[PDB]
RNA sequence: GGAUUUUUGGAGCAGGGAGAUGGAAUAGGAGCUUGCUCCGUCCACUCCACGCAUCGACCUGGUAUUGCAGUACCUCCAGGAACGGUGC
């Protein structure tokens, strides 16, 4: 059951609870993220919610992509090229995921209009100074795991590893 | 003689919506009276307008000449509004 | 009553300009005038014209002036500002 | 003669595009002589603006296109 | 058609109407009319300084008012 | 109940002098004393008078045929 | 307190502002399934609390459990069942096949057994301390089985659900 | 004597329209009404120091047109008699 | 729907899906439907609750 | 069916002053390249008049509320002012 245009047209399309045009693409069991042409950028928000995806990419340009849903999912490795097709991509929930190293977080310090991230539920969440080594990786992202970043986490981000 | 958002806008008369003029202020309340030329008194309004100066009124009035939008809650778009 | 009103008041200087086949000037609201002939006229002044030539100045945003041409065009009542009739045809 | 231009963009989302700049992306449900649109579910785009169901006036609308496929 | 507007309500009452341009007036509402004329006996302007001007009995168009809020509980 | 039109008739019959404000202009208004009007609110004022608040300049010009969709407000003055 | 599809989170931080902690609590609700409305306010009376909608009871009632005391915004909130139904909801509405249930409360009519019933989908016929329950599929029966097992209805005694012999 | 006769026959024609606000919209011309709602189908807008953007449909309504511009090839002779 | 003998000379959408339900009332009232309809004493106290449906009783037969 | 609330528009235009202040990589003219001098287009800082006052959104610290609802917005104190509009 791979993502095609006519599991495109023929998914739910409506308003979300923060008034935003959402797509629920839930229950496919999708193996890989593609043919997203044609919805033509014209959702808000991509509820990719339990699925199969392996890896976050494979997206074409869209400039109205500002929140995409990637929990209940086992991507492992993110793309290096999620700043050229997700310009204003903001909010990114990939809770409950296969991320295991903090090296697949490199692609995601691209993406400078992102601001809330959730990396909960990994077991790259559970290595040593994860969420200094995000916060130093990333710091246009505001919120993190459901936490507001502070400036003594920025300071001892920005004292490690410098 | 009457349209239909004309209509709408006379069938939501009580509710808590707002009036968005021209020059930027928001009139919220219980909509009271609604006239078919867009004419909007509220009863113990409040005045959020684009300048921000945020007050509490009794009684409000504003016309349909320099009215820009109105914002009503989505309670009466499912019936019988679907044509 | 109404073709009567058209041919004595201010629109025949309108119907002045399609009988005769004379150009006349229209500044607009844009700071822009057009001189041309006028070719179809109405009631709420919808002026569609042929051969029009339309100056302007802009700026940069010292500023300069400009002019271009058109073969036919067609202007609203509403933004037609000022209308001059001269003989400048001839 | 027809009149069915504003009847073929009946219960679709359109983007209507205001005087002072503003946009106004919603789903266009019934219409009049004055032109007043009813947008459900509206998304005010200049940043993002959570709205719902606005009710603009014909008077403050320039131009309007079509946005996306119908919910 | 030609409907006139629902003031009988704020009839004898004082109210602060709103002009274009930034103006503001506030006074005793004396009638009404279906052009939205309103008749402002003795009516007080508020001026740039913050300073009111009592301008007696005035007269507003339709074609300016912006919003008629009512100070008097009706 | 008093109406704008009796208001505006009784003023012309007083012969009083009266300012009116223009529309979206604070700086610039006239004044002077109506002798008729008509439906569409149009007055005709006998050496009328533009006053400019910005300047302080009175400029006097006469018979003024004064449209009503550029009078904003009308009040009354004792000069 | 009976199961529903709104789950009220309590005890939060008030400090943050109201579409931030709605977009973090939809967030935080899309893990388990789709949230169909949150309904949060700032006011003095519905301060640090909101509440999230769903469209099955089954998510609710599995993020009720899996976020029971979970840290948001720095401080742990609180989740539990609703008091009434939401409006969107009422708006939006109008091992073997026999289980045998054991230590039933008599004062409990067939509706608040077909509720208690409808977690799981359309059985073929209730049967009314003991009651017998027999469903139409078998993994529906033992999904039932295994979730009433000890389930959180009329707290003065215990239900027991367990599967029918031959 | 009236132009929304005239404007109403231009069907199925590559024209332009400028309005107030100093956007040009060029495309042909697919549905007009008393109202002079000038409804056209593969325009590309281009507003007031911004990009040119083509759409697959455009509304226009009469009182936000300032300006029309016509090709030459036009027969104004011929449209203008009713 | 189907097409019957009561559904003749009716046109009218709304009144022959009112006499359908009436008529579905009606057939499935006169039916004998022993799944509800039956008395079964169970020999759990085997001297007590003759109250038993066709379905309870095979829950404590199981 | 162009005379006040919708469709023949009341819209257009310009961002205070000064300083031997600083820049036009590839894009000004003149004294007929390059170097220099002069004059009608911005941004950053400084000074006078942080252009002024207002309220809304927002960040830091302290602090109060543990409350079952369908919402313009919601505790208070102090500092900073990146944003919006109102009148001069």
């Amino acid at each position: 059951v791979k993502l095609t245009a006519e599991l495109i047209e023929q998914a739910a399309q409506y308003t979300n609870a923060v008034r935003d045009r959402e797509l629920d693409l839930r229950g496919y069991k999708i193996p890989v993220i593609e043919n997203l042409g044609a919805t033509l950028d014209q959702f808000d928000a991509i509820d990719f919610s339990d699925n199969e995806i392996r890896k976050l990419d494979g997206f074409p340009l869209l400039r109205r992509l500002k929140t995409l849903l990637v929990n209940n999912n086992r991507i492992c490795r993110i793309g290096e090229g999620l700043d050229q097709a997700l310009p204003c991509l903001t909010e990114l929930i990939l809770t409950n995921n296969s991320l295991v190293e903090l090296g697949d977080l490199d692609p995601l310090a691209s993406l400078k209009s992102l601001t809330y991230l959730s990396i909960l539920r990994n077991p790259v969440t559970n290595k040593k100074h994860y969420r200094l080594y995000v916060i130093y990786k990333v710091p246009q992202v505001r919120v993190l795991d459901f936490q507001k970043v502070k400036l003594k986490e920025r300071q001892e981000a920005e004292k490690m590893f410098k | 003689s009457i349209g239909v958002p004309i209509k709408v806008l006379h069938e939501a008369e009580g509710h808590i919506v707002t009036c968005e003029t021209n020059t930027g202020e928001v009139y919220r309340g219980k909509l009271i009276e609604a006239e078919d030329n867009m004419n909007c008194q509220m009863s113990n309004i409040t005045v959020t307008y684009r300048d921000g100066r945020v007050a509490q009124l009794e009684q409000v009035y504003i016309r349909g000449s320099k009215i820009r939008f109105l914002i009503l809650p989505d309670m009466l778009k499912n019936a019988p509004m679907l044509k | 009553r109404e073709e009567e009103e058209f041919n004595t008041g201010p629109l025949s200087v309108l119907t002045q300009s399609v009988k005769n086949n004379t150009q006349v000037l229209i500044n607009c609201r844009n700071n822009k005038k057009l001189l041309g002939r006028v070719k179809a006229f109405d009631r709420h002044c919808n002026m569609v014209l042929e051969n029009v030539k339309e100056m302007w100045t802009e700026v940069p945003k010292k500023p300069v002036n400009k002019d271009r041409y058109i073969s036919k065009m067609f202007l609203r009542g509403d933004s037609v500002i000022v209308v001059l009739r001269n003989p400048l045809i001839a | 003669g027809k009149s069915s231009k504003m009847l073929q963009h009946i219960d679709y989302r359109m983007r209507c595009i205001l005087q002072d700049g503003r946009i106004f992306i919603g789903t266009f449900k019934a219409f009049d002589k004055h032109m007043n649109l009813i947008l459900c579910d509206c998304d005010e785009f200049r940043e993002k603006r959570v709205l719902g169901l606005v009710l603009l006036r014909g008077e403050n609308l320039v131009s309007m296109t079509v946005e996306g496929p119908p919910p | 058609k030609a409907h006139p507007p629902e003031l009988k309500k704020f009839m004898d009452k004082k109210l602060s109407l709103k002009l274009n341009g930034g103006r503001h007036v506030q006074g005793i509402l004396r009638g009404f009319d279906p052009f939205m004329n309103l008749v402002i006996d003795e009516c007080v302007e508020m001026a740039t300084s913050g300073q009111q001007n009592n301008i007696g009995m005035v007269v507003i168009r339709g074609n300016s008012i912006i919003m008629l809020e009512a100070l008097e509980r009706v | 109940m008093v109406q704008p039109i009796n208001l505006i008739f009784r003023y012309l019959q007083n012969r009083s002098r009266i300012q009116v404000w223009l529309y979206e202009q604070v700086n610039m208004r006239i004044e002077g004393c109506i002798i008729g009007f008509d439906e569409y609110m149009n007055l005709v004022l006998d050496d009328a008078e533009e006053i400019h608040s910005k300047t302080k300049s009175r400029k006097q010009l006469g018979r003024i045929m004064l449209k009503g969709d550029n009078i904003t407000l009308l009040q009354s003055v004792s000069n | 307190i009976r199961p529903n599809h709104t789950i009220y989170i309590n005890n939060m931080n008030d400090k943050i502002k109201k579409e931030e902690l709605k977009r973090s609590l939809y967030a935080l609700f899309s893990q388990f399934g789709h949230v169909v409305d949150i309904v949060a306010l700032k006011t003095m009376k519905m301060r640090g609390q909101a509440f999230v909608i769903f469209k099955e009871l089954g998510s609710s009632t599995n993020a009720l459990r899996q976020l029971q005391g979970f840290p948001f915004y720095g401080k742990p909130m609180r989740i539990q069942y609703a008091k009434t139904d939401s409006d969107i909801i009422s708006k939006m509405r109008g091992p073997n096949y026999i289980l045998f249930l054991n230590n039933l409360p008599e004062e409990t009519n067939e509706m608040m057994l077909s509720m208690l019933f409808n977690q799981f989908p359309g059985f073929k016929e209730v049967r009314l301390d003991i009651a017998f329950v027999e469903f139409e599929n078998d993994g529906q029966a033992g999904a039932a089985r295994d979730a009433l097992q000890g389930f959180k209805i009329t707290p003065s005694h215990a239900m027991k659900i367990t599967y029918a012999k031959k | 004597m009236k132009l929304v006769r005239f404007l109403m026959k231009l069907s199925h024609e590559t024209v332009t329209i400028e309005l107030k606000n100093g956007t040009q919209v060029h495309g042909t011309i697919t549905g007009v009404d008393v109202s002079m709602n000038t409804h056209l189908k593969a325009v590309k807008m281009t507003l007031k120091n911004r990009e040119p953007v083509q759409l697959e449909t455009l509304s226009i309504r009469g009182n936000n047109i300032r300006y029309f511009i016509l090709p030459d090839s036009l027969p104004l002779d011929t449209l203008l008699v009713d | 729907i189907p097409n019957t003998a009561h559904f003749a000379n009716v046109t009218q959408i709304e009144d022959a899906v009112s006499l359908w339900a009436k008529l579905k009332l009606q057939k499935a009232s006169e039916r004998w439907q022993p799944d509800t309809e039956e008395e079964y004493e169970d020999s759990s106290g085997n001297v007590v609750n003759k109250k038993t449906y066709e379905d309870l009783k095979r829950q404590g037969l199981l």
